[PDB]
């Protein structure tokens, strides 16, 4: 829906790699299109997206299933342990990726609830964004009706 | 206005979701308001 | 390593074995995992942690400075300053 | 001149008064600043009306921003 | 320079008041620019209400 | 340096520009108050006492023809931010 | 502009070589600035107040160097146009007094004329505006 | 002082949140109402660039002008619902 | 008597004739003019129309010892019958500062020449509290909290102040300020919430204060106050309910329409913008082709 894919054609691949948890497709073209990389200084995050493979791996099944345990991701990502998924977890909840919580009694990870927000303050904050930035547009006006008018004053005759 | 529970046979009801009755106004509002800016824009910008 | 775990398994855990937080946090004595978690300001009664203890006195910290006050805003403040604009 | 202002409920005589009270103000620049807040203050007319010419006098024949603002 | 001033040495930090004559004119002519808009705004405005 | 000795006058006068400025904030206060003032008066001629008429025809759009049950005939003015669209047809009307 | 003026007064140690080479002298010009509101007050209160420990004597011998390097311009406007603002008797004084020598008896007069019109049209401060006026007779009938 | 006086009561309504299901209305009814005089708003300016003050109101029917009407709803709605969030979030913080 | 007296409604007629009157007796220092009060009462809404001043002396040593003239009422009660049909004595005013004990003892004297309970009406000549200056009482007798003396005491009637359509237009007009009986615009209404605010604060300074001085200096209990003040408490609100959760859902709703009325006077600004716009590119074009044609009439003169 971008209007060319015509140089996106390389970051088409990427968004495609990082988000089935597939670490095999992101050694194959960061490769083939490394002069790109290093022409446009997009190959220093691809050494952090190298690691973002795994961690962003996790955020399709995590949202998928609510309760999922620790044997069954280990399943899907290929993962060495079960403790192997804790760690990469946790790291992503304290950066806020994830937004859920691991239950080592139960064995089990779930999934955090958004709720409503609809009944907490949360709607307050994003309103005064917005009210700010329109009181701010009506009193510009104002000042640039008189902006115009100099400059045709000044102006030569027509 | 209900959900069907299979887990242990139960069928919970309640009455009509609750919701802003002022908010289904206020989306025809903003859809009025909306058309009359793309004139102003047009009209003021056609001038120079 | 060691102090950056018990930042990301705050929010992951409220309590653990103390055998459990040894293993994860990477301790060769449970003198070295008992003295992490009162650092952290956990309890260790009851031979489990208790992560949520040091997460109340974080809460009180803030709120005794102006610094969090003024950045939630409150609703007598915003409708007066949202009124003095117009009438300005 | 002052007091007999405030004094007399003759209409003619607090007017004169409130205008004679001025014109010893004339060119005292920054003292006449006790006169006029107490003239200005007063819910008679009369002490008003020869209050804004207490401010005229004392800075006259030449500009004032103090001056200008307050009338 | 780079080591040494030897670039802007015909106005500005010659002489204390060489610098104020400087950051002062410019201050004054963008000023009245905008005290000037601003009364004629705030004017116009007025007129209205008294309309 | 000449102009900029002469600017210290100057800048005295600019200021009384300043103060003509801050001076406009304090009249437009006033006149919205007393906007709402001027129409609260014209809100107590609208309502009661009333005498009815029956509205005959615009003869401007700002003046009318009426007749009263009063048992006379008048030119009235019509007064504004009311409806114009609703004379057309002969209605009843009210007249203070 | 404030935080360096400010620290190089405070300092009371060397930021004045800059007059004499070319580096910052805006934290020059914002120091002759800072001595007008402090004269000011002072001036009411006495004629006589310029050793006292209120205002710093990093302000006070600045004020006077720069004078004596508004003269070397030879323009006479400088050297007597700060002088007057600074809410300073002593600088007025030998100003006005060293510069008279019969250059020409139109010029002379002159020279006080330029401060003289400045008092009268510039300054609104009643106490000082009275001082001048005085003093500048002094050397016009000298 | 004495003829214009200073009210007990003046203090009480100050303090007082009005009833809740007046308000649900008041918002409900306000913004709905803008709606029907917002489209007709649009067919006011498809030309302005025609001379005549009185000509722009007579072509399209903007007499008593969907402009000024709307503001007004506008300013007089908002004027009483920031009173209202102020006066009921003063009694809530203020009395416990 | 009466029972039948909740509010006593004062025009503003009767509340300047007090003050008058006791600048006119010459009579000051927390000395006493006295009047009798005149106007309509045996009704719940109580309004007095009209006042004037009765001969009244008082010795502030023993309060035991005043004048009160006995042929002058007799004689202002039969012209004033014929002035209005509204007028008859109604009580006496009191001209405060406060409300003395040695008020009692004038009300039982009072009480004989009227035709109903006399009312003590109090109108203070120097302006006070957030509230009214002008507060009205009864005479009522009742048992104390001591369970012990039954003593006639004074119950408080609240007032608003009101006057006939006939006498506010005068009032509403005469006045040149701002007024506390009416408002304009927003602004004034910020002025508000500040003053009603102000109330409080100093009114719950005098509840904890009277608290004390209970348990300090040990004036006697009173039931009356302390029973109504145990009320406050169990109506008064607490935080962490599900009603205040019910609050923040109608900030949410009633902020949003204020962000969406916000935003259609944005629009509305834009408008006006525009059309300066047109009328500037209009002026400029017709201000110079004035010049131009101008120079061509100019130019018919000159050749010949």
């Amino acid at each position: 829906q971008s209007n060319m894919q015509k140089s996106l054609l390389p970051y088409y691949h990427l968004t495609k790699a990082v988000k089935l948890g597939d670490l095999k497709k992101f050694t194959s073209t960061i490769t083939k299109y490394k002069q790109l990389l290093l022409k446009d200084d997009t190959y220093q995050l691809c050494v952090r997206l190298r690691s973002n493979v795994i961690k962003t791996g996790i955020r399709i099944i995590s949202l998928t299933y609510k309760k999922i345990s620790l044997r069954d991701i280990c399943l899907k990502l290929n993962l060495d342990s079960e403790q192997t998924v804790e760690y990469m977890v946790s790291r992503a909840i304290r950066d806020g990726v994830i937004e859920a919580k691991i239950n080592h009694e139960d064995g089990f990870i779930e999934t955090t609830e958004l709720l409503n927000i609809y009944d907490s303050e949360d709607p307050q904050q994003v309103f005064d964004e917005r009210i700010k930035f329109a009181n701010q547009l009506h009193d510009e006006y104002l000042v640039s009706m008189r902006y115009p008018e100099d400059k045709k004053t000044q102006q030569n005759e027509k | 206005y209900g959900v069907l529970d299979q887990g242990n046979g139960w069928l919970y009801v309640y009455e009509t979701p609750n919701q802003d009755a002022t908010y289904d106004s206020a989306l025809e509002l903003v859809g009025q308001l909306n058309k009359v800016v793309d004139q102003l824009f047009e009209k003021a910008s056609v001038l120079y | 390593i060691r102090d950056e775990i018990a930042k990301n398994t705050e929010l992951s855990y409220d309590f653990l074995p103390l055998s459990n937080i040894k293993a994860l946090l990477f301790f060769n004595n449970e003198k070295e995992t008992e003295k992490f978690a009162l650092e952290r300001n956990w309890p260790i009664v009851n031979s489990k942690v208790y992560f949520n203890n040091q997460s109340k006195e974080k809460a009180d910290y803030e709120d005794e400075m102006m610094h969090e006050e003024d950045q939630k805003t409150n609703i007598i403040e915003k409708a007066m300053d949202y009124a003095i604009s117009i009438e300005n | 001149m002052f007091t007999y202002s405030q004094e007399t409920q003759h209409g003619n005589i607090t007017r004169g008064l409130a205008v004679g009270l001025a014109l010893i103000n004339y060119g005292r620049q920054e003292l006449a600043d006790d006169l006029i807040t107490k003239m200005l203050a007063s819910d008679e007319s009369l002490l008003r009306y020869g209050g804004a010419f207490t401010i005229a006098l004392a800075y006259a024949g030449t500009g004032n921003n103090s001056a200008v603002k307050r009338l | 320079a780079a080591v040494t001033s030897s670039n802007i040495v015909l106005e500005t930090h010659e002489s204390g008041i060489k610098p104020y004559f400087e950051q002062k004119i410019q201050e004054t002519e963008l000023k009245i620019r905008s005290k000037t808009e601003n009364v004629r705004r705030l004017e116009a405005q007025r007129n209205a209400l008294n309309d | 340096s000449d102009i900029y000795f002469k600017l210290k006058k100057l800048e005295k006068e600019y200021e009384l520009l300043t103060l003509q400025e801050d001076y406009i904030k304090d009249e437009q206060r006033h006149l919205k108050r007393e906007l709402k003032r001027a129409q609260e008066e014209v809100k107590r001629i609208q309502s009661v006492p009333l005498v009815i008429g029956q509205f005959l025809e615009p003869i401007d759009q700002n003046t009318g023809i009426v007749s009263s049950t009063t048992g006379m005939s008048y030119v009235v003015r019509i007064l504004s931010t009311l409806d114009r669209e609703l004379l057309k047809p002969s209605m009843s009307v009210a007249l203070h | 502009y404030e935080s360096a003026v400010k620290y190089a007064l405070a300092a009371k140690d060397r930021f004045d070589i800059d007059e004499k080479s070319q580096f910052v002298e805006t934290i020059v010009s914002k120091s002759i600035e800072m001595y007008v509101q402090e004269a000011s007050k002072q001036y009411t209160k006495d004629e006589q107040f310029y050793t006292k420990d209120i205002i710093d004597p990093k302000l006070t011998s600045i004020f006077e160097r720069m004078i004596e390097k508004c003269l070397k311009a030879s323009e006479l406007k400088l050297a007597l146009g700060i002088a007057l603002e600074g809410y300073r008797l002593d600088i007025i004084e030998s100003a006005l007094k060293s510069k008279l020598d019969q250059d020409s008896t139109s010029e002379n007069v002159k020279i006080i004329n330029y401060l003289l019109t400045l008092a009268i049209t510039t300054v609104t401060n009643s106490k000082f505006r009275s001082s001048i006026l005085r003093k500048s007779f002094d050397f016009l009938m000298n | 002082k004495m003829l214009m006086n200073l009210h007990k009561e003046q203090w009480q309504s100050g303090l007082k949140m009005y009833d809740y299901e007046e308000k649900e209305e008041s918002n409900l009814a306000a913004t709905k109402s803008m709606v029907k005089i917002a489209e007709q708003y649009s067919k006011r300016i498809e030309e302005e660039k025609e001379l005549t003050e009185e000509e722009l109101k007579t072509r399209y029917v903007g007499r008593q002008d969907p402009k000024k009407h709307l503001s007004e709803t506008a300013d007089e709605t908002l004027e009483n619902n920031i009173v209202s969030v102020l006066t009921a979030g003063v009694n809530s913080v203020a009395i416990k | 008597m009466s029972l039948q007296h909740e509010k006593v409604t004062i025009a503003p007629l009767v509340l300047l004739s007090a003050l008058d009157h006791y600048e006119r007796t010459q009579t000051k220092e927390n000395k006493r003019c006295v009047g009798v009060i005149l106007g309509d009462a045996n009704s719940s809404t109580i309004r007095v129309t009209n006042s004037f001043a009765l001969p009244f002396e008082e010795d502030e040593k023993n309060s035991d010892v005043w004048f009160l003239d006995h042929n002058y009422i007799e004689n202002m009660n039969e012209m004033c019958k014929k002035i209005n049909a509204k007028e008859k004595l109604i009580g006496w005013y009191h001209s405060g500062p406060k409300l003395r004990a040695s008020d009692l003892k004038i009300n039982e004297l009072f009480k004989k020449y009227t035709q109903n309970n006399p009312l003590l009406l109090i109108v203070d000549v120097k302006q006070q509290g957030v509230g009214l200056p002008t507060d009205a009482y009864v005479a009522i007798e009742q048992v104390k909290d001591d369970g012990t003396s039954t003593e006639k005491t004074f119950l408080h009637l609240p007032c608003t102040i009101e006057a006939e359509e006939a006498e506010e237009i005068g009032v509403e007009h005469l006045l040149r300020d701002v007024r506390d009986q009416a408002a304009g615009g927003l602004s004034i209404r910020l002025t508000n919430q500040l003053k009603s605010l102000k109330g409080l604060q100093s009114k719950l300074k005098d509840v904890v204060e009277y608290l004390d001085k209970v348990i300090n200096k040990e004036l006697p209990i009173n039931h009356t106050i302390l029973g109504k003040l145990q009320d406050v408490f169990n109506l008064l609100p607490n935080l962490g309910t599900p009603d205040d959760d019910e609050i923040d859902v109608e900030n949410h709703d009633r902020i949003n329409i204020s962000n969406n009325l916000q935003k259609a006077l944005t629009v509305k600004t834009n408008d006006e913008l525009m059309v300066i716009y047109i009328s500037n590119l209009v002026r400029s074009i017709i201000a110079f082709d004035d010049l131009i044609e101008n120079k061509i009439q100019n130019k018919k003169i000159q050749e010949q």
